[PDB]
RNA sequence: GUGAAGAGUUUCUUUACUUAAUCAAUGAAGCGGAAUUGGGAUUUAUUUCCCAUAUUCUAGCGUUAAAGUUUCUUCGCGAACUGAUCCGCGUUGA
RNA sequence: GAGUUCAGCGCCUCAUGCUGAAUCCGGUGCGCUCUCGACGGCCCUUGAAAAUCCAACGGAAGAAUGGCCUUG
RNA sequence: GGACAUGGGUUAGUCGAUCCUAAGAGAUAGGGAAGCUCCGUAUGAAAGUUGCACGAUUUUUCGUGCCUCCUAUCGAAAGGGAAUCCGGUUAAUAUUCCGGAACCAGAAGGUGGAAUCAACACGGCAACGUAAAUGAAGUUGGAGACGUCGGCGGGAGCCCUGG
């Protein structure tokens, strides 16, 4: 007992080594990581058209798990069920009616840029779910201006693999919602219009809204401390 | 001895019975301990004064 | 995710090693510089022959790719005699030859005489 | 013609002979110790630099960060001896040996290896019996007026660092080499400079002095600045020649 | 690229920002901001106007943690917190 | 026991054999060559690097006990 | 005959090369250049080999555990460097062969004294000494490792000299 001493250190300037602490922020991060926080940065100021600017602004946590939810019932199908839809199919074929009695009409979410962009120019799609993050944005930034223009309620969420996730695929650039059951129009139209009340009702707004330009951090701190006085 | 000599020598034959032996001589030492246990010294008196 | 180093390093992998589907070489080559292949045949020169009688030396002429390691292997295969020392030696005519000495108990005469180059 | 002497220094024979020296006497790297408090280190060696007038110190800090003991190669200010402290920081006292920053010293002081920039690791007032002047400060937008020794002024950040004192090696330049030898000697371990053979001596595929039945230039020695190389030898840019008696 | 002033439906000058771009240093090693902490004057005072630092030593040593509330259960040089305050759009400076 | 010098016997001599001794005691040096030791002078000239080897500070780690076989 | 012809002749753990690095050369990253190629050598690179036992029947280097300024190579038969001498031998090889007598480096590991019924030896007032006298990282120090000239002193060999 009378043997165990503390043995404190004073850690100060010049009195002994410095402890093992996080070095995280003076990390020489490599090449690619370096590239992407500074992208990111890059990004959030440097203030951005509103075309672009538009997004960045996505669906709200209530929102986007309600559309998810009402997403997840219309799934596109899989190899295995679309394998046991062909032998069902070909067993039906050899003495039963034609597809008007076996097999009935397909109720899927789209998927396909190409497919999407031709329903909406065709007043075919219902909603229309566009991802925030397209590396190649010019694939999306007219999509909200066609949708408004062609009428068809259109939400932007984020996780582009989320949206693949009910394709089975590995990333879906956008999604939309053509045909659905009886039972779930009320629910539908509840989604569409808390996705009004938020994007189509503000496109004319957002149209006129320039992003970024933030400075952020120490320009931010002295900025303040500045005007402090 | 040449450096390559000095590892075919026993271990008392290449250094000296005492602190720092083989590789301080006993004046530098000497001189050490009497500078370390009086800077010691000094510490503990500065700190005593200050408290 | 604390790092306490300002140096950022490669982390480690599992670094598998080769699973070939196939055999380069459908036949693994015959082993190159076999006994017969590491001597050629007794040097009887004058020098070799008193070598032989007084020394209890046998000279034999190896090839240049040979060592002493490969000699007394070859040796104490093809004459089943043991050495105990080899002394190499390449001529300036491009051939390498051989001091193969021999224990007390083995005679360089007999097994000279037992080869037939005498 | 041909390509001159000053067109051929390029490099290659005319590189600076190294071999000999013992490090480069950058004070150290501007770190937390020295940009909050101060660092003590000890002087262990006062060394001589071939090729240069003045003494080096070797003296070594304790690693603040690391179980290690780090050498610098400190330019040896004069009344430096081996075993003495010397302390690097924005805390250190104004004693001759010490590195502080140029913005924390008093006017009119005299200070020695001070750096253009923070972080420089020291660029001016590094030869022997040379010193820097701190003539004056100026707190908003902190810059540091000094005088260099050539009589410049010389604003500099008040931050950058300098050691108290005046370099070692008093006045090298005032004995006389007295011999061909001495100067042999001199820049032998300095660079392949020496000796120097006048243009007028040449030919005219030489040098643009050469030529002609005497030994003479034939066109003025003042060459305007944008010469080309080649014909930049002589006296470039002369704002004035001849000999002067009094002025500023 | 972005903004503020002077001026005969328009841009000439200087005067601010940094992410473009440039330079320097380094093992990209402590950049910026918050809570107590004692002076400090607003004041029958309220962090409201202000920022404060641990090593001067004599040619010694200084690393592989000690001490602490408390968790198996106290076979342990056991696992965590703390000792080493928290946070972050920036490796630092020009 | 080597080597050297000298002296005899085999005498076709053969693997060249055998038998005898001495190889000892002292000295010298501004001598020559090399080397080592302690010094002095000169430099605005201060007169390589690395492999490799050694030593130190420091304490990581270790387990015998029936007062006697047994291990690190 | 150093000519012509026919045969023979060079034997190494200790001699050198091989190892290291110098001036320098030169890949790689990266950047130029239409290109042949040029610059560049921790350079603006995710540039990794060393150190502990976490698990394991049991008295041992493999799967993980968080590391920390490692780093391409080539470049000296006069630089640095582990270690051999004597006698003899061939027509021609000798620090290499023979006889005798040694030394160095690496690998594994039979004793033995010491000390422990509990910790890893003693002696000297000191310089320091011994037959051993536990020692992982990390750090530090030393050797390698150094100019030139002049005189002085010692040793070896040679020269000289008395029996």
């Amino acid at each position: 007992n009378p043997l165990f001493v503390s043995r404190p250190r004073s850690f100060g300037i010049g009195q002994d080594i410095q402890p093992k602490r996080d070095l995280s922020r003076f990390v020489k991060w490599p090449e690619y990581i370096r590239l992407q926080r500074r992208r990111k940065i890059l990004n959030l100021r440097l203030k951005v058209p509103p075309a672009i600017a538009q997004f960045q602004k996505t669906l709200d946590k209530n929102t986007a798990t309600q559309v998810f939810k009402l997403l997840n019932k219309y799934r596109p199908e899989t190899a295995a069920e679309k394998k046991q839809r062909l032998v069902a199919e070909a067993e039906a074929v050899a003495n039963g009616k034609s597809a008007q009695d076996v097999s009935k009409k397909p109720y899927n979410v789209k998927y396909g840029l190409n497919h999407v962009v031709a329903l909406i120019e065709a007043k075919k799609a219902k909603l229309v779910l566009i991802a925030s993050d397209v590396d190649p944005i010019e694939l999306v930034v007219f999509l909200p201006a066609l949708c408004k223009k062609m009428g068809v309620p259109y939400a932007i969420v984020k996780n582009k693999a989320r949206l693949g996730t009910v394709i089975h695929q590995k990333t879906a650039a956008v999604l939309a919602v053509t045909e659905v059951r009886e039972e779930d129009k009320n629910e539908l139209a509840s989604i569409v219009s808390a996705v009004d009340a938020n994007f189509s009702a503000k496109y004319d707004e957002s149209r006129r809204k320039w992003g970024g330009g933030i400075m952020g951090g120490k320009t931010q701190a002295l900025l303040a401390k500045r005007a402090k006085a | 001895l040449r450096p390559r000599e000095f590892a075919r020598l026993s271990h008392n034959q290449k250094k000296v019975q005492r602190a720092y032996g083989g590789c301080l001589s006993a004046n530098a030492v000497k001189d050490r301990i009497v500078r370390a246990f009086l800077i010691e010294e000094q510490k503990i008196v500065k700190q005593k004064l200050k408290q | 995710k604390v790092r306490t180093s300002t140096t950022f390093r490669r982390p480690k992998t599992l670094q598998l090693s080769r699973k070939p589907k196939y055999a380069r070489k459908s036949v693994a080559h015959a082993p190159r510089l076999d006994e017969y292949k590491i001597i050629v045949n007794p040097i009887n020169s004058e020098s070799a022959m008193k070598k032989i009688e007084d020394d209890n030396t046998l000279v034999f002429h190896v090839h240049l790719k040979a060592n002493k390691f490969t000699i007394k292997e070859a040796v104490r295969k093809l004459y089943s005699v043991e050495p105990v020392k080899i002394n190499t030696l390449i001529r300036p005519n491009g051939t390498k030859k051989a001091f193969v000495k021999l224990s007390a108990d083995a005679d360089a005469l007999d097994v000279a005489n037992r080869i037939g180059f005498l | 013609g041909r390509v001159i002497r000053a067109q051929r220094k390029s490099g290659g024979i005319f590189q600076a002979h190294t071999r000999l020296r013992k490090g480069a006497a950058q004070l150290r790297t501007l770190d937390f110790a020295e940009r909050h408090g101060y660092i003590r280190g000890v002087v262990q060696k006062i060394i001589h630099d071939p090729g240069r007038g003045a003494p080096l110190a070797k003296v070594a800090f304790r690693n603040p960060y690391h179980y290690r003991t780090d050498v610098e190669t400190f330019v040896a200010t004069e009344g430096m001896y081996t075993g003495q402290f010397v302390y690097c920081g924005k805390n250190a006292a104004l004693t001759v040996g010490n590195v502080l920053p140029v913005g924390e010293m008093p006017e009119g002081t005299i200070i020695s290896n001070v750096e253009e920039k923070a972080g420089d690791r020291g660029a001016l007032g590094r030869s022997s019996g040379n010193y820097v002047i701190i003539v004056g400060h100026d707190v908003d937008t902190g810059k540091t007026r000094v005088k260099l020794p050539s009589g410049a002024k010389k604003v500099v950040p008040s931050s950058a660092r300098g050691v108290v004192g005046i370099v070692a090696g008093g006045g090298r330049i005032d004995k006389p080499l007295l011999k061909a030898g001495r100067a042999f000697h001199k820049y032998r371990v300095k660079r392949n400079c020496w000796p120097r053979t006048r243009g007028v001596a040449m030919n005219p595929v030489d040098h643009p002095h050469g030529g002609g039945n005497h030994q003479h230039v034939g066109h003025s020695t003042t060459v305007p600045r944008q010469s080309a190389p080649g014909q930049k030898v002589g006296l470039i840019a002369a704002r004035r020649t001849g000999l002067l008696r009094g002025a500023a």
